[PDB]
C-alpha cells in the first residue's frame, strides 16, 4: 500500500499513498501500467522531494478543517526549485 | 472551511517575498510559472517589480503565450499604465526597434518576429492602444515586403487587415484609406499566384471606417461585399468582427429586419466561443446596443451598455480607451432614458469619467474627444434647463457651448463641411441656440443641419426627421410662425411612423407640438382628435413595453453560422 | 425629443 | 538533468516516447523505468527552450494515433463474418489505452 | 499527533502516531514497510540511545515540535552481522 | 531640417533597449554616462525600470556628481515621488 | 585630406578627412604636432571602430535631409563598447 | 549612391560612387592611399573577381545593399582578410543557467 519515491540522486521517500494521491501527477504517475507502489523522478533532486512528502502529509488532514491552519514553511532558496517541481507534481 | 493553499500557489508566495535573490531564475521558469509568478505581483501590489520586466520585449513575449490568463494580462497590463511606466509605448518602441535589424537575416528568424508582432500588436489592438499597436503592425509589415515569397504575402495581408483596426480606432481615416490600397498590392498580388486570399476581414475593416466617416451608402456597399466572403474556416473573431461592423451599416441604412438577425447572431457567437465576460464579447455589445438605440429599445439599451461597461470593467482596469468608449454610450443611453425625468445624475459622471480617461492617455486634438465631448455637452444642456437657479443656468449652457464647437471644429477638419457628424454637430448647436436665446443663430444653424444632412442621407432618414424636429420645435416657441411648423412638425410624424410606428419617443414631442401649434390659433377640432392619439400613444407602446432584457433575449440561436449569413445576402 | 443619436 | 526548462530534440525525444506509448494502446508490458521516464519527457517536451514543443506533440500523437487507428481498422476490415469479436478484441485494447494514454499525458 | 523523519541511509520513512504512543509500536510500522523484525533495528533519537519501550510524550519531541509542517527525525540502522550498525543517515543534497 | 540623432545619442537608444541584459553592466561606466542612461528610462516613460537605479545609494552617488544636469535631475527625481516609488525614503 | 586610424589588433581604417569633422576628438588627433596623419588609438579595439567609421559615412550624407532619416543599427551586443567610443569621440 | 569597404589585409577604405560608377575609376581612390597600381590590384565579392568594364550595379551593389548604415562587402588581392575582433558575448539572461 506504502508507495516509494526515488528522486534524481536514488535517496528514497516512502509514503501512504492515500496521502500521495492529493497530487493528480502521482495520480496519474501510479495508475495505467505502473499499478504492478514503486516510481522515479529522473529529474526531481531529494531536497524539493523532502518538501513535497511534507506537504502531503499538511494537506490530508488539515483539509476542511475547523481550526486556523499555520502557513507551510518553504525555505527561500528551496522556493524556487519547489515551485518549479509545483506543477510537474501538479499539488 | 480552511482548505488548506495548494502547494502550487503556496510555493508561488515563498518566491514573491523573496524575489529580489532569485529575480534573474525567474525568467528561466516554465511560461505557466511564469506567469502567475508576474500575477501575484500585481495582487501583492508590487507593481514596480512587476513593471520592472514587462517592459522588456522578450519577457512579455512569454507572459503573451499564457491564452487562458489572457483576461489577468489585461488586467495587469492597465494596471501598469495608470502605475506610471508606459509599457505599451517602451514594448512598442522596443519590437520596432529590433524588427529592423533583421531586415538582411534569414526568414527563420525573421518569421519569429511577425509572430511576436501579432500576439503582442494583438494584444495592445485588445489592450485599445491604438498608437502604439500602429508602430507594432508597421514594423512587422516591412519585413513582410522584403523577401517575395508566397508566404511573404500571405502575411503583409494579415499585418494591412489590422494596421486598418488600430487606425479605426485611433480615429487616422485620412491614413485608412492608404492602409486599404496598400493592401490591394499584395492581395492582388497574391491572387494573380494561384491563392485567393479571403477578402472578408479585410472588407470588413472598411463596414466601420466608412461607418465612421458617415459614408454609408458606401459602408453599405461594402458591407455587402465583406459578408460575401465569410466562410466557416475563419476564426471566430475574425467572423464576429464582420457581423458587428456589418450590422452597424445596416441601422444606418434605415433597415432593421436584417440588421438584428445579424447581430443577435454576433452576439450569440461572441458568447459561445469566449463567454461572457471577454472584451470581444463587450465589444459586441456596444455595437448590439447600437442597434437596440435606434429602434427604440431605450429600456434595454441602457441595460445592454451597463451590461458592456461592466464586462470591461471586470477586464480592463482603470483608465483605458475601451472603457472610455463603453462609458461614452452609457453615458448617452442615460441622456436619451432620462430626458422625461431629468436625472442626469450618472449620466455626468459616466460623461465625466469619458473626458477624464480619455485626456489622459490620447492627445488634446484626437477626435475621439470630439465624439466624447459631444454628449457631456448635451448632459450639460439639459441640467441647466431642469436647474431652478437662472445663475447655474447661464454659466452651464455656456460650457456646454465651449464642448460643442470644440468638437465641432475636430469633425470638421478630419470629416469635412459636407458629412452626418458636421451636419450631426449643427443640429446639437441649433438646440443649444434654443436655451442659449440666439434664436437667430439658432435658425441658422437648423437650415445648415437640414440643408446638409438631408442632401447627402436623403428625404427620408431617421437623423433627418429629428432634425426637422428641432427646427419645428423653434417655430413653435420663439418665432412664432405656426405656419413653417405646420409642414415641418407634419414631416415629423410622417417619418415615425415607417419604421419607429406611432410608439416613438420622439413622437411624443412632435404631437405635443401639433396640439401647441392648434393651440394658438383657436383650432379645437384636431386637438381634441390628437388628445385622443396622445392616448393611443400613451397606451400602445407601454402595452407592448414590459421589462426585458437582450442576454436572454439572444438566449441560444436556432440560427447557425450560415443560416444568418446567407437569409441577409440574397434579401 | 431628447437629443440626436449621439 | 534537473526539471529546469532547457533545448531539446524532438525527433529523438519522441523516437524514444515512441516505443511506449505504441504499447501503451494496444496494451503490452512496459518496464518500470520507462513509465517513470516517458512521463518525464512529457514535461521536457511541453517546457522546450526556447519554444515549448506542445503543439508539436500534440499535432504528432495525433498523427501517431492517425496511423493506428487506421493499420488498426484495416484489419477489422479485412477479418470479414467476425467483425464483433474483432471490435471488441481491439476496443478493449484502446478504450483502456485511451486513458491509459490520458494518465501518461496528464501535464 | 506527533510526526517522525525516521531515517537510514538512503530511507526516509515517513509514519505518524499520538503524543501517548509507545516508541514500541512505531517499529511495528517500520515492520509493516521494510518486512523486518522490530528488533532488527535500533532507533538513535538525536544520535543517542533511544529504550525500545517508553512512549512518544517523554521520548523528547511533541506534537509541537514535531508537526507536519516540519518533523523530527531520529536515526536509524540494521543489526549486520550480529552487530548492530551505527547511524548512516546523509543529507538530502547541497542546493546552491 | 531633419539633422541625422547623434551616435552618443544613437547609442545610448541601444543600452536602454538592452537594458535588462545590461543592467549591472552599466555601474562601471563613467559618471558623464550613467546619468544619460538613467535619463533615456525617464525620457521614454521607464519610471519603474528607473526607481532601482535610484533607490541604490552606490549608484545614485555617481548620478550626484553630475551637477552639470543637475535641473534634469530634480526632475527625474520628483517624477518618482509621483510615480509612487519612494526613492527619498530608501535613500534615507 | 585622408585620416587614417588604427586600432588595438593594428586594423586600418584610412577614411575621408571630412568624413571625420563630426568628432572633435579626432580633430584634436590632427592637431598638435600629428599635423595621412598618424594617429594611435591603441585602447578602442578594431571591432568596435568597424562601427566608428561606418556612423561618419552615415553622419555626413544624412545632413540636412529632405527625406526621413532611417535609424543607424547598433548591435545590442556592441551597444556598450559603442557607447564608449560616443563619448570618448565626442561624437 | 553606392558605399562599400574593400580590405586587403587589415585596411578598410569608406567611399562613395554612384549605382552606375564602374569598376576602373575606383581604383584610382584606392590609388591615393595604398600606392598601387590599379592593374595590379583586384577585388573579390563573395569568392568572384569583378571586371573593369561592369558597373557597380552590374555586379549586385545596388543601393539597397550598399546602404550608408549596412553597406556591402568586397575582398582585394594583388584573399587575406583580417577578421576585425571579436565581441564580448552577452548572456541570454531569459535562457536557462
Ligand atoms: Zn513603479
Amino acid at each position: 500500500m506504502y508507495v516509494k519515491l526515488i528522486s534524481s540522486d536514488g535517496h528514497e521517500f516512502i509514503v501512504k499513498r492515500e496521502h500521495a494521491l492529493t497530487s493528480g501527477t502521482i495520480k496519474a504517475m501510479l495508475s495505467g501500467p505502473g499499478q504492478f507502489n514503486e516510481v522515479n523522478f529522473r529529474e526531481i533532486p531529494s531536497h524539493v522531494l523532502s518538501k513535497v512528502c511534507m506537504y502531503f502529509t499538511y494537506k490530508v488532514r488539515y483539509t476542511n478543517s475547523s481550526t486556523e491552519i499555520p502557513e507551510f514553511p518553504i525555505a527561500p532558496e528551496i522556493a524556487l526549485e519547489l515551485l518549479m517541481a509545483a506543477n510537474f507534481l501538479d499539488c | 472551511e480552511w482548505i488548506p493553499e495548494t502547494l502550487y500557489n503556496t510555493a508561488i508566495s515563498a518566491v514573491v517575498d523573496n524575489y529580489i535573490r532569485s529575480r534573474r531564475d525567474i525568467r528561466s521558469l516554465p511560461e505557466n510559472i511564469q506567469f502567475d509568478v508576474y500575477y501575484k505581483l500585481y495582487q501583492q501590489g508590487r507593481l514596480c517589480q512587476l513593471g520592472s520586466e514587462f517592459c522588456e520585449l522578450e519577457v512579455f513575449a512569454k507572459v503573451l503565450r499564457a491564452l487562458d490568463k489572457r483576461h489577468l494580462l489585461h488586467h495587469c497590463f492597465q494596471a501598469l499604465m495608470d502605475h506610471g511606466v508606459k509599457v505599451a509605448s517602451v514594448l512598442a518602441y522596443s519590437f520596432s526597434r529590433r524588427c529592423s535589424y533583421i531586415a538582411e537575416s534569414d526568414a527563420a528568424v525573421k518569421e519569429k518576429a511577425i509572430q511576436v508582432g501579432f500576439v503582442l500588436g494583438g494584444f495592445l489592438s485588445d489592450a485599445g492602444w491604438y498608437s502604439d499597436a500602429e508602430k507594432v503592425f508597421l514594423s512587422c509589415l516591412q519585413l513582410c515586403t522584403l523577401h517575395d515569397e508566397m508566404l511573404h504575402w500571405f502575411r503583409a495581408v494579415e499585418c494591412c487587415v489590422r494596421l486598418l483596426h488600430v487606425r479605426n480606432g485611433n480615429c487616422k481615416y485620412h491614413l485608412g484609406e492608404e492602409t486599404f490600397k496598400l493592401a490591394q498590392t499584395y492581395m492582388d498580388k497574391l491572387s494573380k499566384h494561384g491563392q485567393q486570399a479571403n477578402k472578408a476581414a479585410l472588407y470588413g475593416e472598411l463596414c466601420a471606417l466608412l461607418f465612421a466617416k458617415s459614408h454609408y451608402d458606401e459602408a453599405y456597399k461594402w458591407c455587402i461585399e465583406a459578408m460575401k466572403e465569410i466562410t466557416a474556416g475563419l476564426p471566430v473573431k475574425v467572423v464576429v468582427d464582420v457581423l458587428r461592423q456589418a450590422s452597424k451599416a445596416c441601422v444606418v441604412k434605415r433597415e432593421f429586419k436584417k440588421a438584428e438577425q445579424l447581430i443577435k447572431h454576433a452576439v450569440y457567437l461572441a458568447r459561445d466561443h469566449f463567454g461572457s465576460k471577454h472584451p470581444k464579447y463587450s465589444d459586441t455589445l456596444l455595437d448590439y446596443g447600437f442597434y437596440l438605440l435606434n429602434v427604440d429599445n431605450i429600456c434595454q439599451s441602457v441595460a445592454i451598455y451597463q451590461a458592456a461597461l461592466d464586462i470591461r470593467q471586470s477586464v480592463f482596469g482603470g483608465k483605458n480607451i475601451h472603457v472610455a468608449t463603453a462609458h461614452e454610450d452609457l453615458a448617452y443611453s442615460s441622456y436619451v432614458h432620462q430626458y422625461s425625468s431629468g436625472k442626469f445624475d450618472n449620466a455626468l459622471f459616466h460623461a465625466e469619467r469619458a473626458i477624464g480617461i480619455i485626456t489622459h492617455i490620447l492627445p488634446e486634438d484626437h477626435l475621439l474627444l470630439a465624439s466624447s465631448k459631444r454628449v457631456k455637452a448635451l448632459i450639460l444642456e439639459e441640467i441647466a434647463i431642469d436647474c431652478h437657479n437662472k445663475e447655474t443656468e447661464q454659466r452651464l449652457l455656456q460650457e456646454a457651448h465651449d464642448l460643442h464647437l470644440s468638437s465641432l471644429q475636430l469633425a470638421k477638419k478630419a470629416f469635412g463641411e459636407f458629412n452626418v457628424q458636421t451636419a450631426k454637430h449643427y443640429g446639437n448647436l441649433g438646440r443649444l441656440y434654443q436655451s442659449m436665446r440666439k434664436f437667430k443663430e439658432a435658425e441658422e444653424m437648423h437650415i445648415k443641419a437640414i440643408q446638409i444632412k438631408e442632401q447627402l442621407l436623403g428625404q427620408e432618414d431617421y437623423e433627418v426627421a429629428l432634425s426637422v424636429g428641432h427646427l419645428a420645435s423653434l417655430y413653435n416657441y420663439d418665432m412664432n410662425q405656426y405656419e413653417n411648423a405646420e409642414k415641418l412638425y407634419l414631416r415629423s410624424i410622417a417619418i415615425g411612423k415607417k419604421l419607429f410606428g406611432e410608439g416613438y419617443s420622439g413622437l411624443e414631442y412632435d404631437y405635443r407640438g401639433l396640439i401647441k401649434l392648434y393651440n394658438s390659433i383657436g383650432n379645437y377640432e384636431k386637438v381634441f382628435e390628437y388628445h385622443n392619439v396622445l392616448s393611443n400613444w400613451n397606451r400602445l407602446r407601454d402595452r407592448q413595453y414590459s421589462v426585458t432584457d437582450a442576454l436572454e433575449d439572444v438566449s441560444t440561436s436556432p440560427q447557425s453560422t450560415e443560416e444568418v449569413v446567407q437569409s441577409f445576402l440574397i434579401s | 425629443n431628447k437629443g440626436p443619436a449621439a | 538533468t534537473s526539471l529546469k526548462p532547457r533545448v531539446v530534440d524532438f525527433d529523438e525525444t519522441w523516437n524514444k516516447l515512441l516505443t511506449t506509448i505504441k504499447a501503451v494502446v494496444m496494451l503490452e508490458y512496459v518496464e518500470r523505468a520507462t513509465w517513470n521516464d516517458r512521463f518525464s519527457d512529457i514535461y521536457a517536451l511541453c517546457v522546450a527552450y526556447p519554444e515549448p514543443l506542445g503543439e508539436r506533440l500534440y499535432t504528432e500523437t495525433k498523427i501517431f494515433l492517425e496511423n493506428h487507428v487506421r493499420h488498426l481498422h484495416k484489419r477489422v476490415l479485412e477479418s470479414e463474418e467476425q467483425v464483433l469479436v474483432m471490435y471488441h478484441r481491439y476496443w478493449e485494447e484502446y478504450s483502456k489505452g485511451a486513458d491509459y494514454m490520458d494518465c501518461l499525458y496528464r501535464y | 499527533d506527533v510526526f517522525l523523519m525516521i531515517r537510514r541511509h538512503k530511507t526516509t520513512i515517513f509514519t505518524d502516531a499520538k503524543e501517548s504512543s509507545t516508541v514500541f509500536e512505531l517499529k511495528r510500522i517500520v515492520e509493516g514497510i521494510l518486512k523486518r523484525p522490530p528488533d532488527e533495528q535500533r532507533l538513535y533519537k538525536d544520535d543517542q540511545l533511544l529504550d525500545d519501550g517508553k512512549t512518544l510524550g517523554e521520548c523528547g519531541f511533541t506534537s509541537q515540535t514535531a508537526r507536519p509542517q516540519a518533523p523530527a527525525t531520529v536515526g536509524l540502522a540494521f543489526r549486520a552481522d550480529d552487530t548492530f550498525e551505527a547511524l548512516c543517515i546523509e543529507p538530502f543534497s547541497s542546493p546552491p
